[PDB]
This record gives structure tokens, sequence and C-alpha cells, in this order.
């Protein structure tokens, strides 16, 4: 079940995390989806690495990074605009990383819908 | 040349993902990166000590074939097998020069007619990419019949069958992290099965993605490139960012 209001400007964190999963040995991507479009790649990164990559429309608005403390993977969302409201998803994979010709993932997380204002 | 050693007996996801790496580790030596990309050197002024590369595979049944790539633009162009080498037809006369450096201990030589792309292959193997299974096991028989070819002991069809699924397994992986990936998953599950249309669209548009990407301006594309998703959906490309995640190579173009 999808979760789900932020300002113009504002700020959002989104959390990759499931119990079964060593995520510091897998590769990380987010999603988003408008309600009449298909899924939009946003960001992944790479597990054999600490390799990082953004779509052009976010860089320098969006920081994915894993804090291997807790065994999770965040998103961190800044300076959003209305264009950015969409349900977000992260997915995993040990084999495969996240791109934007594919959505045969090992792991897809819940959907977080996003709504700035 | 440099040689990369590859077992399909025993392969597991990790020993197949070492010889990937090993072989772009080899094909880059002389590539620049642009847009975060190694683009492979073009052929001139590439010395002949330095325009391939070898890759030995061996499978169950302890045969060895040895195949000879180009550091231009990683493709297969010939391989070895006991004392007998197999080349595709030269393009111009300075590969015809180039390749004559390759196996140069084996009694026996002989260059195809015909060269190795693909609808040329295809037209042999009597099947399209899309009916040909791609893993571990269509691997292991490929070599096995790539080597019993000098025997008299493989046809023609079944060898240009065989040269499809090399290229794809280790030319195209090399060049495409996704298609190395859909390789590591059928390892991982041990399964067998051809490529959907969006490896097969992705593997078409090689040349043309790299001509967007390096004539680009800072990463955004003069016009845009129609790509494949794996669902089937068709999606157009206007950025290099998007496929920093999908391509591993890129052929020159400066
Ligand atoms: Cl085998
Ligand atoms: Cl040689
Ligand atoms: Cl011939
Ligand atoms: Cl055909
Ligand atoms: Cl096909």
């Amino acid at each position: 079940l999808v979760e789900t209001l932020v300002q113009p400007g504002g700020s959002l964190r989104l959390s990759c995390a499931a119990s079964g999963l060593t995520l510091d040995y897998y590769n990380i991507g987010w999603f988003r989806q408008a309600p009449g479009k298909e899924r939009e790649w946003v960001s992944s990164i790479s597990s054999s690495d600490g390799r990082k990559y953004y779509v052009n429309s976010v860089k320098g608005r969006f920081t994915i990074s894993r804090d291997n403390a807790k065994n999770t993977v965040y998103l961190q969302m800044n300076s959003l605009k209305p264009e950015d409201t969409a349900v977000y998803y992260c997915a995993a994979d040990r084999d495969r990383l996240p791109s934007a010709i594919t959505y045969e993932y090992n792991y897809w997380g819940q959907g977080t819908q996003v709504t700035v204002s | 040349y440099p040689i990369i050693n590859f077992t399909t007996a025993g392969a597991t996801v990790q020993s197949y993902t070492n010889f990937i790496r090993a072989v772009r580790g080899r094909l880059t030596t002389g590539a620049d990166v642009r847009h975060e990309i190694p683009v492979l050197p073009n052929r001139v002024g590439l010395p002949i000590n330095q325009r391939f590369i070898l890759v030995e595979l061996s499978n169950h049944a302890e045969l060895s074939v040895t195949l000879a790539l180009d550091v231009t633009n990683a493709y297969v162009v010939g391989y070895r097998a006991g004392n007998s080498a197999y080349f595709f037809h030269p393009d111009n006369q300075e590969d015809a020069e180039a390749i004559t450096h390759l196996f140069t201990d084996v009694q026996n030589r002989y260059t195809f007619a015909f060269g190795g792309n693909y609808d040329r292959l295809e037209q042999l193997a009597g099947n399209l990419r899309e009916n040909i299974e791609l893993g571990n096991g269509p691997l292991e028989e490929a070599i096995s019949a790539l080597y019993y070819y000098s025997t008299g002991g493989t046809q023609l069809p079944t060898l240009a069958r065989s040269f499809i699924i090399c290229i794809q397994m280790i030319s195209e992986a090399a060049r495409f992290q996704y298609i190395e990936g859909e390789m590591r998953t059928r390892i991982r599950y041990n399964r067998r099965s051809a490529p959907d249309p969006s490896v097969i669209t992705l593997e078409n548009s090689w040349g043309r993605l790299s001509t967007a990407i390096q004539e680009s301006n800072q990463g955004a594309f003069a016009s845009p490139i129609q790509l494949q998703r794996r669902n089937g959906s068709k999606f157009s490309v206007y950025d290099v960012s998007i496929l920093i995640p999908i391509i591993a190579l890129m052929v020159y173009r400066c």
C-alpha cells in the first residue's frame, strides 16, 4: 500500500531498507511515477563501488547515500519543485544496476506519495 | 597479446563478473573518458602490438578455443582452435595486415569471405538473435562447436550460431553493463534464454549512442534516440545521464 505534503523548495528523505537484505552488497535504485506516466529512473548507487548515478533533472538537488550502520539507503531530496510530485519507489538487486531500461529487479520497495505544492 | 582465461565449467556469477571486468580492463588500456564513459581508441596510430585482446575459453569437456577481440570496437575478429585459425573478412587492407599478426604459430589460416555482423551470422545460422538462447549452457556448447570446426565436425549454421553466442556473451557484455547484468542472472538461476527485444535494440544502437554521447552539449543530445524498455514500451533518451548506468564502453567518434 502506497505510504503517502511538501512546500516548494522543501526537503524530503526516503529510506530503502528491508530486514532480509544486506544492502551494502546490492545495487540500489530509485524511480518515480506520475499518475498518467511510466516509472522514471531517478538515481542509482552501485554495490561494487560507492558509485552514484543521477538523472540530469535532479543533479544538485537529490543525493543518494548508504548508511552501513543502519543497513539503509537514503534519497535526500532538496529544492523540491511541483514537477517532482510522484509516487517514489526504491529497487535493489545483487546482479543488475537499476536503470531506465528495465523494471525487473529482485526487490521493489513500498511506494511513497510525494506531493510538492 | 593480453590473454584472459574463462571456463564455463563450474562458472559462477563472480567468476563471470571477474572475466568481463578483466576484458574491460584490457580493452580500455588506451581508452579516454568522455562524459564518464570510456571511449575505445580508434585504429589510427594504434600500434599493432596493442590492437587485439585474446580470450581463452574452456569447458567441462576440456576443450579450449581462443577468441581475438578488436580493442577498437570490442568485437570478435577471429579465433584459434588447435592448429587452425579462422578470421572474419576484414573491412579494408589495413585490417587484413592487422590480422596477420594474430596466432602466428598456427599452421592453417583461413579468412571467411563474409564479415561477422549480426545480419550475416543470422543468415548463416538460420535463426534470428531473438531465437538463439544464451547462458552458460549455450556458451559451453558454442566452445565445443568452434573447437571441432577444423576437425570437420561442425556445420556452418551451428558455427554461426556459436559466434552469435560468443559475441553477445562477451563483446556485448563488455560494451553494456545492462547485458552483463542479464548474463549474471542467467548464471545465478542456472537458466538459458534468448535475449529480449530490449537487449537486441540496445545492441543495434551501440554506434548511434556513441555518436550522440560524444557529440552532445555537456550531456544533452542534439536529437533523441529511441530505446526499448524490457517490458516492450519504447522511450526517448535526451541526455547521457540516463545511459551512464547502461553503457560501459563507446566506439570512437570525436
Ligand atoms: Cl561446461
Ligand atoms: Cl596471437
Ligand atoms: Cl567463406
Ligand atoms: Cl534469418
Ligand atoms: Cl533478432
